[PDB]
This record gives C-alpha cells, sequence and structure tokens, in this order.
C-alpha cells in the first residue's frame, strides 16, 4: 500500500528537518559558519 | 476476584486443541559458527491453545466467550497444568451444522501476574 | 594618524573649569585589585610609562573590585546644594568648617578675587601671585594638606573659582581650616585681597552597583577638541575556582589532589571552563541543578596543559593559555566548543558524567578480535578528498600591536607534494602569542592527514568501554592471511596451559594478549611454544583464574595489533536490543612530538610614526633690535628655538609680568619679530605643533627687560664754538653730530674758572636749537661753558672739555 | 559506423571497459572486464587429462585486461550547475585492493577511462580506428566502502569547485612564495645556494640534504645577506599599530 | 492498461507502475518540480538554461546612511 509509505514518508521528514535544523546538524553548521 | 475454571468438557475434532509456543529469546552470530543466547525477563513460554464446541447450550458458551476477553479465568485443556487463561481479540466464529447447535471456534491465551 | 589632544593641568590664570565624567563597567563577578595608572590606556597609549612621565596629565580616578560589600563611588555630584553665605578673611587663619552631618559627602568652596593690579614708580602695572591651601582635620590629627591653588593675574572686576574637596569617612566631626601661604601685603601700592563665600555641599548619589566591577574617569573639557578617546584598562580578570595544592604564579603541582577549592587568578583554560559550567549566574546549571562534572579529568587536563615545551626563540613556555573578554551574546554551545577547541578534547553524555578527555599518549584499554562482532566482519572507510590540507590560516588577538588582528600560516611540506593547495580558515579563540596559533594549526594539519575509519557492531561488550578509550584491533583481514587470533584456550594458570585451539595452528611471536573482565589486557612472552602438535603451550605464568572460551589474540614484531579511538556507541531495539553499534579513527602515537617542535617565528618589528611625547622648544632666547623714525625710538622683540623634530607649525605667547597671556598668531617661521614694543619687563613661552594636531607641553618661561633702543651709547656733540666780538652778549655755537635725532634737549653748564667744583646749571634749550645768546655781561669778564646732550629716554652722554669766553 | 550499428532496432552485444592511472605516484595502472568467457567442451577434456586450468584474458585495444566483475553508477551531463559524484564498485577477493589501498595512500588522485564499442566492430587483433568511440574520463575521490567482498569507489570531474577561493594572495607575513611554488625554483625563489645552506632552527649546515627556511624574514636575512637584495614575498609588518 | 489514480498520494504511486513507462514520469517529475515557485528573487528557466545568484548588493560608505526596518 503505498499511502502508508507516503504519509511515514512525509512525517519522517519533518522529524528530520527539525532533527537537523537543532544543535548538530548541517543546515545548523552552514549557518553558523556563514552568517556568524 | 471470584475466578471460574472453563467448563462444558473438551473436545479434540477439526484440528482444534493443538497447543502454540512463544518465547521471547535474542541471539547475535559471532562468526566461524560462534552465537550468543540471551533472554530479556525470565524466558517464560506463553503456551496457546484452539477449542471447538458443538453443543445444545452455544449460546451460553458464546456469551461467556464474549464477555471473558478482558478478566481471566483457569482452564487446564491437555495436562493438568493450571493456566490465567483469556480470549484472545476479533477471534471467535461461528459455524452451522444444524437449526439447533452451532459450532465455536475460541483461541485462549496465557497470562502471568496480574491475575486480575 | 593618531587623535589630537593637549596636555592642561598648570590652572593658574583666571579661567573657568569645564569636566567630564564617564563611568564605566567592568566584568561581572570579583575582579583582581591593581587599578595603577600605568594600565589604564587612552587611544592605545599608556596614560603612565613607567618612571617617565605623564602623557595625559591631570587625570582623577577611582576604582573599585566588585564585591558585594563595595562602597559608593563619590562621582557624579546631582541633587542640588545647600550654599551658605560668609565672605571674612584669608589672612589670619580664620574660618572653620562643621559639617556634622554623616550622609554629607563632598563640599564646594569658591574663592573671590575683589581687585588684582601692581604699580611701580614708572607707573607700568603688573600682577600677584598667591597662594592657598585647604586642610581637613580627622579626630586628632595634623590636619593633612589636601588642596594646593594658584591665582595670578591683573583684574578690576572680579574673579570667580570654585573648588571641589571630598570628605573622609569620620566617627564624631571633621574639621576644614583655610590658609594662605605667602606673606600679606602692606599699605604699599600692592593690591591682594582673598574672600571665600561658599558652602555648596551635597550628596552626589548612592548607588553602589553590588556583584559588578566599576571603573571611574574624570578629566577637563578643553583637552579633546574631537572625538572622545576610548577608556580601556590592562590586568587580570576574574577569580577561578583553582585546587588546593596549586599555585598559579608558579605553576606547582604538590600532590595527592584531593577536591579541595579556593579561588585564585588563573590563565588555565582547564579550570576557566569548569567556572562556566557550574556557575549558577551566568553559567550551565541556570535551573537550579546541581549538575556532575569529573573533577579527576579536568586535574589531568590542568596537568597537561602546564607542560614546559620551547619554541620559537627558546624560552620554555607554557603550551596553553587564554585571556578572552565577552562582549555579545552567543549560543552556549558556540561558546563552550570555542573554549574546548584549546583542548582538542572530546566532550559526550548528558547526565552523570559530562566529562573532558585531553588526546594523550595513551594506552590500549580492549581488545576487539574476529570472535567479538557480528558476523566476524570489519568495515573501512575514509575521508572525502578536499578534507585532505596542506595550509591553514589562523586569526589573533596580538600582544605587541596590542590586541590587534592578525594572520600566521601553517603549513606541512610532505603534504604539497602529492594533493595540491587545500586551504582553511580557522579564528583563533584568545591566543595572544603567536607559536600556540602555530601549533594549533599543525594540531589540524597533522589530523586530517591520518584517518581510515574503521566500524563494526559487537554484542553485550559494549557496555565495559567508554569514549575515548584506545582499544586494539587484530582483525585478520588486513593482516594479509595468517590468522593468530581465536577464542578457544582450555586451562587457568597451569602454564602454558595448553591453549589447544580447537582449530588454527597460530605461530611464535612476541607475546599472547588476554582479556581480564576488569583490568588492562596482559601480554606474557611466548617463549618455549613447543609447537610440535603446532597447537600446544604459549606462556610462563599468569596471574588470576581464566574462565573457558575466552578471547585471545597473538603479535609479532612483522605484524602487531591497530589501534584505534572509540568516538560513538549506539544502541538498538526490540531485534539488536544487546548488540552495540561501535565506530573508531586511526590512533597516532608520534603527532605531538612534531607538533612541539616545528613552528619558528621571529618577532613583530617595530614602525616608523609619531611618537607620544613630542619635544618640547631645547632653548629659547630673547633679544631686541633699535631704529629711529620720526624722532622717537622704536623697539622689536626677537624669539628663536632650535627645529625640534616631529614638529610643524609652532605658537608663541605672551603677557606683561603676571596679568594675561596673550596669543602671538600662528607661525612657522621658527623667529618671531614684532615690532613697536613699549618699554617693561616681558616673558615668553613658546610650544610646539605637529602634523597630526597632537601639542606637546609648555616650555620653560624666559623673562627679559626691554630697557630701550638696544641700550646702545649716546654720542657726544661737537665744536662748541666761544666767541669773543660781540658786544654785551656772550653767545655759543655747536654742531650736534651724528645718530643725534633723538636729542631731547641740551645741558649748558657755566663755570667762572674752569673746575669743575665750580659748574652750575644755566638753561635747558629745545632739540630744534644749537645757539644761545646771555644778555647781561660786564666788560672783559671770562666765563666758561661747558655743553651735554639729554635723549628722550633720559639717556645722558658724556660732557664735553671747558672752553674760554672773553667779552668785549 | 558505430553509430550506424547504434541506429538500427536489433544492436549486438556492448562491451565496457574500465582503466586506472596511477604513474604520477608510482602506480601500475590496472584493467579490468566482465562478460563471462564461455569454454569449448575440449578444452574441459584437455584441462581434465593434463591436469590444469588457466585463467581467461581478453585482448581489447593496447594490451589486455583483466578478468574482475565491477558496477557504475547513475551518469548525468545536468546544465543546472549541480555537480553529481557518480560510484565505482570493485570486486575484491584477494585483498590486493585492500593492499593498494593500504600503501598508496587510498589512491585518491587517479585518472579512469570508461571505453564503450561493440563487440564485432573490433577485429581479430583488438585494433580499432578513432572514427568511432565513446569515452568518459572522471577521478577518483575517497575508497568510499572497504570490505572482504566489495570496495566501492567515488568519482568526480575537475568541475566540481568546493572550497577553491579565487583570490588567494593574502597579505600575510610568512612566504607565500614558499607555500605554492616552493625553493630552488625560479618563479619567486631566486635563492642559488649563495651564502651556504640552513636547517629549520636556521642553523648553518654543510650537506646538501637538511635544508628547510620556512617563512621568516631573518632566514633569507641570512641566505640573501645582509645589505643585499631581498625576494621575500609578503611585508614584514601586516597590520598597522591601533 | 486502464490508470486507475489515487487523488491522496501521486508521487509515490507513479513510480509504482512498472509498464516499461516509469521513466517518462521520473524525468517529468524531476522537471516540473524544479521549476516550482518558492520564496527566491530569480524566477524558473532564467536558472535552468544559465544561472545567476541574483541579489541587490549596496556597498557600505558610513553607518549614518544606511537605512532600516524602521526601529530607530
Ligand atoms: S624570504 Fe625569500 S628565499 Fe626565503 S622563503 Fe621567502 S621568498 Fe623564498
Amino acid at each position: 500500500d503505498p499511502r502508508g509509505i507516503s504519509q511515514g514518508v512525509e512525517m519522517m521528514f519533518k522529524k528530520m528537518i527539525r532533527e537537523s535544523c537543532s544543535q548538530g546538524g548541517e543546515v545548523y553548521n552552514y549557518i553558523q559558519e556563514k552568517t556568524g | 476476584a471470584t475466578l471460574d475454571t472453563f467448563g462444558w468438557c473438551t473436545q479434540v475434532q477439526g484440528g482444534g486443541g493443538s497447543l502454540t509456543t512463544t518465547n521471547s529469546d535474542r541471539s547475535i552470530q559471532f562468526g566461524n559458527g560462534y552465537m550468543q543466547l540471551a533472554s530479556s525477563g525470565f524466558n517464560t513460554t506463553r503456551r496457546e491453545y484452539s477449542v471447538v464446541y458443538a453443543g445444545e447450550d452455544f449460546m451460553a458458551v458464546y456469551d461467556f466467550c464474549n464477555s471473558h476477553r478482558i478478566k481471566p479465568f483457569a482452564w487446564t485443556p491437555p495436562d493438568g497444568k493450571i493456566g490465567i487463561w483469556v480470549v484472545k481479540p476479533n477471534s471467535l466464529g461461528a459455524k452451522p451444522v444444524s437449526r439447533d447447535v452451532m459450532e465455536i471456534n475460541v483461541t485462549f491465551m496465557e497470562q502471568f501476574t496480574s491475575m486480575e | 594618524s593618531q587623535k589630537p589632544h593637549n596636555p592642561v593641568e598648570m590652572e593658574d590664570n583666571l579661567i573657568s573649569i569645564n569636566k567630564i565624567k564617564i563611568l564605566l563597567a567592568v566584568s561581572d563577578g570579583e575582579i583582581d585589585e591593581t587599578f595603577s595608572l600605568k594600565q589604564l590606556m587612552f587611544n592605545s597609549v599608556p596614560v603612565q610609562n613607567e618612571d617617565g612621565s605623564f602623557n595625559f596629565e591631570g587625570v582623577k580616578a577611582e576604582f573599585r573590585p566588585g564585591t558585594q560589600t563595595q562602597e559608593y563611588i563619590k562621582g557624579m555630584e546631582d541633587s542640588s546644594s545647600e550654599v551658605t553665605v560668609n565672605r571674612e578673611v584669608t589672612t589670619d587663619n580664620p574660618y572653620t568648617i562643621s559639617v556634622t552631618n554623616k550622609t554629607l559627602s563632598a563640599i564646594r568652596i569658591k574663592m573671590f578675587m575683589p581687585r588684582g593690579v601692581r604699580i611701580e614708580s614708572n607707573g607700568d602695572k603688573n600682577g600677584v601671585r598667591v597662594e592657598y591651601e585647604v586642610q581637613q582635620a580627622v579626630d586628632g590629627g595634623s590636619f593633612e594638606t589636601v588642596l594646593t591653588d594658584v591665582i595670578e593675574g591683573k583684574t578690576m572686576s572680579g574673579y570667580d573659582r570654585s573648588r571641589r574637596v571630598n570628605l573622609p569617612n569620620f566617627n564624631n566631626q571633621v574639621i576644614f581650616r583655610v590658609v594662605r601661604k605667602t606673606p600679606d601685603s602692606n599699605d604699599s601700592n600692592v593690591v591682594d585681597a582673598i574672600q571665600v563665600k561658599s558652602y555648596a555641599e551635597v550628596i552626589d548619589a548612592k548607588f553602589r552597583y553590588p556583584l559588578t566591577g566599576l571603573l571611574f574617569v574624570e578629566f577637563d573639557s578643553k583637552m579633546f577638541p574631537n572625538q572622545l578617546p576610548t577608556i580601556s584598562i590592562r590586568k587580570r580578570w576574574k577569580i577561578v575556582n583553582v585546587p588546593s595544592n596549586y599555585d598559579p604564579e608558579s605553576r606547582t603541582y604538590n600532590g595527592n589532589w584531593d577536591g579541595t577549592f579556593k579561588k585564585a587568578w588563573t590563565n588555565n583554560p582547564a579550570w576557566v571552563l569548569y567556572d562556566l559550567m557550574i556557575n549558577q549566574r551566568y553559567g550551565l546549571d541556570q535551573k537550579e541543578l546541581g549538575i556532575a562534572v569529573d573533577k579527576w579529568a579536568l586535574y589531568e587536563a590542568a596537568q597537561y596543559c602546564d607542560q614546559m615545551v620551547p619554541d620559537g626563540k627558546g624560552g620554555t613556555e607554557p603550551r596553553y593559555l587564554c585571556d578572552v573578554i565577552i562582549q555579545s551574546q552567543t549560543d552556549a554551545y558556540k561558546v563552550i566548543r570555542d573554549i574546548c577547541s584549546i583542548f582538542r578534547g572530546m566532550s559526550f553524555w548528558n547526565g552523570e558524567s559530562i566529562s573532558v578527555i585531553i588526546d594523550r599518549p595513551r594506552e590500549p584499554a580492549y581488545i576487539f578480535t574476529n570472535d567479538n562482532v557480528v558476523n566476524g566482519d570489519f568495515s573501512y572507510t575514509f575521508a572525502s578528498e578536499k578534507s585532505m590540507y596542506t595550509t591553514c590560516n589562523v586569526m589573533f588577538d596580538d600582544e605587541q600591536n596590542m590586541y590587534q588582528q592578525d594572520v600566521e600560516p601553517v603549513f606541512d611540506r610532505e603534504a604539497t607534494l602529492r594533493f595540491g593547495n587545500n586551504v582553511t580558515s580557522i579564528t583563533a579563540i584568545g591566543c595572544t602569542r603567536r607559536s600556540e596559533a602555530n601549533r594549533r594549526g599543525r594540531w589540524i594539519l597533522k589530523t586530517n592527514l591520518r584517518s581510515t575509519t574503521v566500524n563494526f557492531a559487537t554484542g553485550l561488550e559494549g557496555m565495559i568501554p567508554t569514549i575515548g578509550d584506545v582499544v586494539a584491533i587484530a582483525d585478520n583481514f588486513w593482516s594479509s592471511n595468517l590468522t593468530m587470533n581465536l577464542s578457544g584456550r582450555l586451562l587457568e594458570v597451569s602454564g602454558s596451559q595448553i591453549f589447544l585451539p580447537f582449530r588454527v595452528d597460530a605461530r611464535a611471536g612476541d607475546f599472547i594478549i588476554v582479556n581480564k573482565p576488569d583490568g588492562k589486557p596482559v601480554k606474557r612472552t611466548i617463549s618455549s611454544v613447543s609447537a610440535d602438535g603446532k597447537t600446544i603451550e604459549v606462556n610462563i605464568g599468569f596471574g588470576f583464574p581464566v574462565k573457558p572460551n575466552t578471547v585471545f589474540a597473538i603479535d609479532r614484531t612483522d605484524i602487531a595489533l591497530q589501534q584505534y579511538v572509540v568516538t560513538k556507541i549506539d544502541k538498538g531495539d526490540d531485534d539488536e536490543e544487546f548488540t552495540y553499534k561501535i565506530t573508531a579513527v586511526e590512533y597516532d602515537p608520534n603527532k605531538y612530538d612534531e607538533i612541539d617542535y616545528g613552528v619558528n617565528i621571529d618577532d613583530r618589528p617595530t614602525s616608523i610614526v609619531e611618537p607620544d611625547q613630542i619635544p618640547r622648544p631645547k632653548n629659547v632666547q630673547v633679544s631686541s633690535e633699535s631704529r629711529i623714525v620720526q624722532g622717537m625710538s622704536v623697539e622689536t622683540m626677537i624669539v628663536s628655538w632650535d627645529k625640534v623634530p616631529y614638529a610643524v607649525f609652532y605658537d608663541v605667547q605672551w603677557r606683561k609680568d603676571n596679568g594675561n597671556w596673550q596669543n602671538v598668531p600662528q607661525t612657522a617661521n621658527k623667529e618671531v619679530y614684532v615690532e613697536g614694543i613699549y618699554a617693561g619687563n616681558y616673558q615668553v613661552r613658546v610650544r610646539s605643533v605637529a602634523g597630526s594636531g597632537t601639542t606637546s607641553g609648555w616650555s620653560n618661561i624666559v623673562a627679559a627687560t626691554l630697557t630701550g633702543k638696544q641700550g646702545e651709547p649716546g654720542r657726544p656733540i661737537n665744536l662748541t664754538a666761544t666767541d669773543d666780538v660781540v658786544f654785551g652778549i656772550r653767545t655759543k655755537w655747536g654742531f650736534s653730530d651724528g645718530s643725534g635725532d633723538t636729542a631731547y634737549t641740551e645741558l649748558q653748564q657755566s663755570p667762572d674758572g674752569t673746575v669743575d667744583n665750580a659748574s652750575l646749571l644755566s638753561l635747558i634749550p629745545y632739540p630744534q636749537h644749537e645757539y644761545y645768546h646771555s644778555p647781561m655781561p660786564g666788560g672783559n669778564i671770562v666765563w666758561y661753558r661747558v655743553r651735554t646732550v639729554d635723549r628722550i629716554g633720559n639717556v645722558s652722554q658724556w660732557t664735553d672739555f671747558v672752553r674760554g669766553m672773553a667779552s668785549t | 559506423l558505430f553509430h550506424n550499428c547504434l541506429q538500427s532496432l536489433y544492436p549486438g552485444e556492448i562491451i565496457t571497459l574500465i582503466e586506472v592511472d596511477g604513474s604520477k605516484f608510482g602506480a601500475q595502472v590496472y584493467r579490468f572486464h566482465g562478460e563471462n568467457i564461455q569454454y569449448t567442451p575440449e578444452e574441459i577434456m584437455q584441462a581434465q587429462q593434463t591436469g590444469t586450468l588457466p585463467p581467461k584474458e581478453i585482448t581489447f585495444r593496447g594490451e589486455k585486461y583483466g578478468a574482475r566483475p565491477f558496477g557504475i553508477s547513475g551518469i548525468s551531463f545536468d546544465s543546472s550547475g549541480k555537480a553529481t559524484k557518480p560510484q565505482l564498485t570493485v570486486a575484491n577477493i584477494d585483498s590486493r585492493v585492500s593492499a593498494m589501498i593500504r600503501a598508496y595512500n587510498g589512491l585518491m588522485q587517479a585518472k579512469v577511462t570508461i571505453w564503450i564499442t561493440q563487440r564485432e566492430l573490433i577485429n581479430s587483433d583488438g585494433s580499432i580506428a578513432d572514427g568511432a568511440y565513446r569515452k568518459l574520463v572522471y577521478y577518483i575521490e575517497r575508497p568510499n566502502y572497504v570490505d572482504k567482498s566489495v570496495a566501492r569507489f567515488d568519482l568526480t570531474s575537475p568541475y566540481d569547485m568546493d572550497g577553491i577561493m579565487i583570490p588567494s594572495r593574502l597579505t600575510q607575513s610568512v612566504c607565500y612564495f614558499a607555500q605554492r611554488g616552493w625553493y630552488k625554483t625560479g618563479k619567486g625563489c631566486g635563492y642559488n645556494g649563495q651564502n651556504g645552506y640552513f636547517d629549520k632552527d636556521n642553523n648553518p649546515v654543510d650537506d646538501p640534504s637538511l635544508d628547510f627556511c620556512p617563512g621568516t624574514v631573518t632566514a633569507c636575512r641570512l641566505r640573501f645577506g645582509a645589505n643585499n637584495e631581498l625576494d621575500f614575498g609578503g611585508c614584514a609588518v601586516a597590520s598597522l599599530q591601533r | 492498461g486502464l490508470f486507475q489514480v489515487v487523488l491522496g498520494a501521486a508521487i509515490m504511486v507513479a513510480a509504482f507502475y512498472t509498464g516499461g513507462a516509469s521513466l517518462a514520469l521520473m524525468g517529468t517529475m524531476s522537471s516540473s518540480l524544479f521549476m516550482m515557485g518558492g520564496a527566491m528573487v530569480l524566477g524558473g528557466v532564467m536558472q535552468m538554461i544559465s544561472p545567476q545568484p541574483g541579489g541587490a548588493n549596496f556597498e557600505v560608505q558610513s553607518s549614518k546612511n544606511k537605512p532600516s526596518y524602521a526601529f530607530g
């Protein structure tokens, strides 16, 4: 079934964006390096 | 805490009475045919049973099965080891044979601790 | 160039005072108490240069250390005043001050000059200089001279001057006295009277600002005609929690560190990291929870942080020091990691440890073999190509430019032979010395080249090793094809213990390695191997018993174990649970030695700029010149001085004797000529100015007197003629000779017998006249005449000789 | 030629080959192939009677190729500017690849070419003209994966401009010339022995082996003479006094 | 063959079609998704044909001639 897979994928991406924008992720380090 | 032992006798027919075993072991393979065996908890074997009944008083047995899947009871099918048993969810079905009696299939799980 | 100013401290003339007050905030918490003027800076220029002199003259300041029990700063005097009235005398020492109110803070005294002038016999007008003092008393004291003020000038309308006096802490009462320190004048024409007409006293402000360090600076307003200067200090800073057996100055270690803490000053980043992680006001445990920090690891970090290692120009020095100041709000993680980057030590865990481990030449702790991982398998991965660098750029806070940023690159030659140029940029976080920046750069340069990560997953053994423990790997795959790595054994201590491996022959090497449940792995020399059955006998002796089916490893000189550093451990659920994923990186046992001996830096050379003290003119001379125009005499005023380096445009200013300074317009000729200056007494001083605008100090007062017309000698009048042919009248002729165009009159003396004792004055004729007839003679009477010249400035001339007369 | 064969509805067998160049560092050039080689029953009987089995080699352009399995990942030519890294996979059984990676620092800067042609276009001696080909070139960057079975590599192109800041003539005080173009070369180093040799501590040595003088102005003041002209690159006073 | 679509989720459903025809759907999906509007100043095909990072940039000459978003 693709509907459950799609729902799980979007939820996982929503959690991933918060776990990456927090302390330690690539985007956080990139922003810290650039803006400073 | 008025427990009620299962009644209406027992019978074996149409693949009924077969037991089932469930374990809780985890093992990891190292290499060269080496393995490590471990168990979480106390390594209890949750026995399972299937019962098929046909008789005149099928309605009372159906009522008992429907009303006793939340609270446990006692029932000793093959050997006399008394156990704390409870009916599985959505595992009760009826088959018709005659205008007076019916066929009922139920499955039992063994519960440990709690007892209420 | 440098900012302009002018030191003004010698107030003695009629001039008002305007002051500026600035109060600065210093780091939170307790600070050292060393606030000397040599450590206070204006525009990165020190105020007092050692012994030297004063760069910015006349500065008043006071400082506080920043504790709970401070005392309020007596500056910022506000909230009006009271002001009484009285005007008695300041000659025979009257007047007293009898304040009792303990809330009183300061007292202002205003002094009045009704008339100050002075005259001479010639009628010229000069000034008068007078001296006063102000004295405290205190309960039973010597009156403690405090304030000294000078007043001069020529006045006809009055002069006001209000001064400020600060009270000392007392118990019952304070007495102030007003005294005069010059002899009092007389009825002679010298006017000098002192009047005091003020009792301006008031509280100032009771704002002592507890828990914060302070700084109060006072100066005058004339000194800066442009942007005010940035104020800074150079001194020690926050008092940190220092261990017991530790002397910060001498960097000693008594031994047996027992956990007791004291308070002192330190630069070791090990102890100013612990201070940040525990402070409740501005630290890490803000939500009133006592967090746990491993003190022993920090003590070992401190011990490593003070090893003596020379570099640069010899002179062994500590290898890591940190002295930083924080002025902007940043995320706590950024600050913590920036501070930790000095160690380059790992940090981890959340609840029970909060620990830091420095990279040291550590010893192995646990053994992992092909029989202690899942699917007997190890994975190998590496770093990207862009991560291998050759040069790194490091920022600075340099000492010799006085905390201005600089650049020092770090480069390794060997890495440049294969890759090319890969450049980084790392901002240093407080290294004030160039050598430590180079060491920090070489740290990353050396560690980035060697990175061969090896990963694997194990069973319950993962609970034993933690992050930072160096582990040993005896993988068969990377060690060619020979194995010598199983988990058999059949005996405990028996002596070579048969040690029958159920399969695999294994061969002869140096030592066999066992894993003890708690302690470090133990290696014993595998001698008398006796591999007759190829699988019998290994060792000589052993300690403690050993379980069967235990792990072991064998090493050789040609093939040995591989050391790695554990960095991450992970856990599973519901199918893995008891497994533990582990990763590791390649260990390096010799990079520190290469780091400690690979830096070379000479110094920061000096530069050519304007000096902070422009020299004053060396010597000054005052002379004159004369010329004769329109009968009268005209003088001139001449000044000169040596051309002093670092000085463009001069300044000349002079008065009569004491009255009031007047400014001669700015000149660059190095010499000043002013004509038509009237006779009297005069004084001259000359400053110096540079291109920027910074004016130097005042010169030495040079006084001169202008008598008149260069001095010069008069010239006697020639050819006095006496004749004897005029009936009834006696006459006389003459000739006023050259340079006599300033004659005020001639002097005519007439003796009767050529004796100078018998010569008497007769008449005094006008300059536009040379002849004289004197009719009242008798016949044949003989007379004599003497004639001289007097000039306009009443300068006389030598008498002539005596000529004879004979009437008809 | 090959375009005409490709432009038909029923093309024949197609071959792909890989070679790795490492002669810059002193590394041998390797060559691999697949496609499976059939064996005749007569050869089987000869092997049975004589008891030997020789491995099969294969002769294409230039010199022959080895027998190793491999695999290639996505290859794209995008004009949008995004740079994609394809992945290599090489089977590893005899640990020779692992030993190569260990000894030669992962053979990072290597040149790889990929050749695609048709089997019957090749003459019996493995010589084909340049009238038709398909050649792709990449450079290795990292040995992504190493195991007992499969070793994996990543590839890029000179279009990957990560890092590489354009203006890098920074106003430093440490010998910018002796970072990129080193000593004794005519670019910026005019030092021809002159006043002997010196070492890391600027100590005077006489052998032509231990020579090293990094950065510091004193070094050259010594190498070039006190008052003589200097080839130093960079200023002594990096920044003005505050 | 017949194409019964699912309204809720089309991105993942489209890939499941084997049909020897998923390649066109994948290509169209990528090409169309690259052009979707966001919060960037420059538009679409102007980026895909020849990229140019666009944005107004002013050098600073004085601190008292640089306005703001009406703070003070
Ligand atoms: S000072 Fe001269 S010789 Fe020495 S590294 Fe610099 S450019 Fe080369």
